[PDB]
């Protein structure tokens, strides 16, 4: 059922810039709700971003791809307010 | 689909037009006196658009995506155990 | 202003809701059973969103706006006489 | 939304560089639009942009667009960017 969630090296660099509470919140979401229902917690993006998805949370957003064939979600970028 | 429709065509079939945009990327421009007056789109579609607007406005967004795409193609990615251990966020 | 309204509230009153959005920046999310199904906005508001997307498709758009804004604050701007002279476009 | 008097239109350095990218017919059309219709009705010819581009306006004629700001107190419009896309 749950997808395998992975962070790119690029997104990992983003994680290092987060305050520790936001860092922990991102990790719990990424390996929790995101892993369970990536099509529900995020939305597919449009125009030149077609093929990527954004999940908006309270203080941060994750940009990701979903590979259904390999039941994987891959995080491209983490942004924080 | 990108339909332009008079309000008279919408009235009485509101359920159906709402159901239609809801499940798709379709848009309806609703005209009044022959002039466009409003647009109807799915709620999910509206969210997709808002998030596209957000992300396109971020610095180095395209370069970010290209670098993250190159990581994906080389297997430069990390899973739960590695991330939890590097950042000190244990499970349980 | 985003309002969230059940579809039962919109039915038979679509003229008034189209009038309410066509003249403003307001949005209406229409629900089925507390679940958002569709979003209604004015035609002008939709065009504002489409033009925002057009500009956001230009790589480096916010950085070029910062540079133009610095131009304005620094007096690096050009008036009609100088522009028509440089580009050889005389009046009339 | 009508303006009583034509606004003074100015191009930033950024917009001027954009003008240089245009072939002469389009370059001349942009100039005549900027100093004519845009000057006379800066609100009516364009749309306000949203979100991170809030505060700017976009006016389109055919395949070109100008991105601009309105300064009412100084009856001035300042063009930030010009873009042309044949489709
Ligand atoms: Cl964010």
């Amino acid at each position: 059922v749950p997808y395998t969630v992975r962070f790119t090296t690029t997104a990992r660099r983003d994680l290092h810039k987060l305050p520790p509470r936001i860092l922990a919140a991102v990790v719990e979401f990424a390996f929790g709700d995101l892993s369970r229902e990536p099509l529900r917690v995020g939305k597919p993006l449009r125009r030149e971003l077609a093929g990527t998805f954004s999940a908006r949370r309270g203080t941060y957003r994750l940009l990701y791809r979903i590979d259904d064939e390999h039941t994987t979600v891959v995080i491209l970028r983490v942004d924080h307010r | 689909l990108m339909r332009i429709l008079p309000i008279s065509t919408i009235k009485g079939k509101l359920n159906e037009f709402v159901d239609a945009v809801s499940s798709t990327q379709d848009q309806i421009t609703i005209t009044k006196n022959g002039a466009p007056a409003a647009v109807l789109v799915g709620a999910d579609e509206w969210e997709s658009l808002q998030e596209t607007l957000y992300w396109l406005a971020q610095p180095g967004i395209r370069e970010s995506i290209a670098e993250a795409d190159a990581d994906i193609a080389s297997g430069r990615t990390y899973g739960e155990d590695e991330i939890r251990a590097e950042f000190g966020v244990p499970r349980r």
